[PDB]
């Protein structure tokens, strides 16, 4: 057969790979094995998780290959998952009303890890002997050695439960190993004051970096004037009480650019991120970005106009507004629980100003309770954050209610009757009174049926 | 990830 011309061992070694076999290794034409490589990830070393990691640097719009497995229809899976205990749909694609099943037999997309705000590489369907399969394409320029993330586009509440949020920094390294090749770029402190944003207490050792203790001391990185760029993300490294180093997944770092937003240091903000530090860097654990952070700090200081800055700041350097934490609740939905209406419309008034493509993308994510981002603000009986959100977007309801897919509209319709269960006569009144004011031409037929 | 859509392509 023309089977005996592919060698899987040979891919399988030059690729790093040390847990499939030879028959195993399904590979395809457009698989690119001089471009990336199979490594672990020591945020998974519990578990034994891998990762996708890039050898050389790869531009935006690169193929990377084709997820290759073994093919079945929706019923023979569902036959098989019933018929064999264990299995599982950790590495099924479900393409073209077939499912190809890499939990046992596939390539090296296998490895790619999940990622809905940092995602580097996207699944694009495509065709193969005129069959829909589906091929991994970078959506930005890689450096060598980050690691790949994608995003699986499927929920499931095991992943928000305990997936560790990601950043492509996140190697196999640890964090002694990781000290110990950056050990002239890092000094050991003791914390001069407390932290409760990153459980940090007075006394405390930390390993830090110059630019850290910088942002500490309350200083400005620009009247420094040897400051080194290597060491822009190099994280805080927690030391433990019995003075060794807290590694990766029993500690969560953080960043510079963290600890600038927390404490509003606008310049020393806009520093670091005209120097190219990741402004969308998440916590492993926690999930926390810098505007989570910077929104808590907007929240316990008095003074508070200095983080709507650096929120301003950031939505002007096209910071991901998409990111959610483990309450499956985005920026906004926790946004408009901190800021005051003033606030909170002078954010919307950036992002208006910003004017992105599609609005409806911010919409369309839902919480725990089902409960859009207009839902969330009438479920918590703030109405005028609700108006000015529709001020927003106009054609909310004309969209989302009142489109094809009757399946939609009746999902939207049944969650804001969840939401505004809990409302006594005066609160839906004044609810129905908004909602005919707002000049939205919302039909009588809706009118009746929202309650 | 959870959008109003509760691996696969797209
Ligand atoms: N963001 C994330 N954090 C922690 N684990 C993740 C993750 N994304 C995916 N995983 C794990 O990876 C699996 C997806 S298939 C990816 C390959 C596998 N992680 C490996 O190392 O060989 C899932 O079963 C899930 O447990």
């Amino acid at each position: 057969n023309a089977d005996e011309w592919i060698d899987t061992s040979k891919i399988m070694l030059d690729l790093h790979i040390d847990n499939m076999s030879s028959s195993d290794y399904i590979p395809s034409a457009i698989d690119r094995t001089d471009l990336v490589m199979v490594q672990s990830v020591h945020l998974l070393r519990k578990t034994g998780g891998r990762g996708l990691f890039a050898r050389e640097d790869i531009p935006k719009g690169t193929c990377i290959g084709i997820y290759t497995g073994e093919v079945y229809s929706e019923q023979e899976f569902e036959q098989y998952l019933k018929e064999h205990v264990g299995s599982d749909k950790s590495y099924a694609m479900y393409v073209g009303g077939r499912v190809i099943d890499a939990a046992r037999k596939g390539n090296l997309t296998r490895y790619i890890n999940f990622s809905d705000s940092q995602d580097n590489a996207e699944f694009v369907e495509t065709t193969l002997n005129r069959k829909k399969v589906a091929k991994v394409i970078t959506t930005k320029n890689i450096k060598a050695g980050q690691q790949l993330l994608i995003n699986y586009n499927t929920y499931e509440e095991q992943a928000s439960r305990y997936y560790y949020f990601l950043n492509p920094g996140d190697g196999w390294l640890s964090a002694q190993e990781f000290y110990q090749t950056y050990q002239s770029q890092y000094r050991l402190e003791q914390m001069p004051y407390n932290l409760e944003g990153f459980d940090l207490k007075a006394g405390d050792r930390v390993l830090m970096t110059q630019i850290g203790r910088i942002i500490l001391a309350n200083y400005s990185l620009a009247k420094e004037q040897e400051l080194n760029a290597s060491d822009i993300d190099l994280p805080f490294l927690k030391v433990g009480s019995d003075e060794k180093i807290l590694d990766f997944d029993e500690a969560d770092t953080f960043t510079p650019l963290m600890a600038a937003c927390y404490l509003g240091q606008v310049e020393n903000v806009k520093w670091l991120i005209e120097h190219g530090a990741n402004i969308d860097q998440q916590q492993s654990h926690s999930g926390h970005c810098p505007l989570s952070l910077t929104l808590k700090g907007y929240s316990l200081a008095k003074d508070t106009q200095k983080y709507i800055d650096i929120i301003q700041l950031l939505i002007k350097n096209q910071v991901n507004l998409l990111v959610h934490d483990r309450s499956d609740k985005t920026f906004l939905h926790n946004a408009a629980l901190v800021l005051n209406n003033l606030d909170f419309q002078s954010v919307v008034k950036f992002l208006i100003g910003q004017n992105p493509i599609d609005i409806n993308e911010y919409f369309t994510y839902i919480d725990e309770n089902d409960f859009d981002i207009v839902m969330h603000c009438y479920n918590n009986k703030l109405f005028d954050k609700a108006l000015v959100l529709l001020a927003f977007y106009p054609d909310y309801f004309k969209r989302n209610y009142m489109s094809d897919n009757e399946g939609h509209n009746q999902f939207n319709i049944n969650a804001f009757r969840k939401a505004i269960k809990d409302f006594n006569s005066n609160e839906r009144s004044i609810l129905l009174m908004q909602l005919r004011e707002s000049g939205l031409h919302l039909p009588e037929d809706l009118l009746e049926q929202l309650g | 990830a959870r959008t109003k859509q509760t691996k696969s392509t797209g």
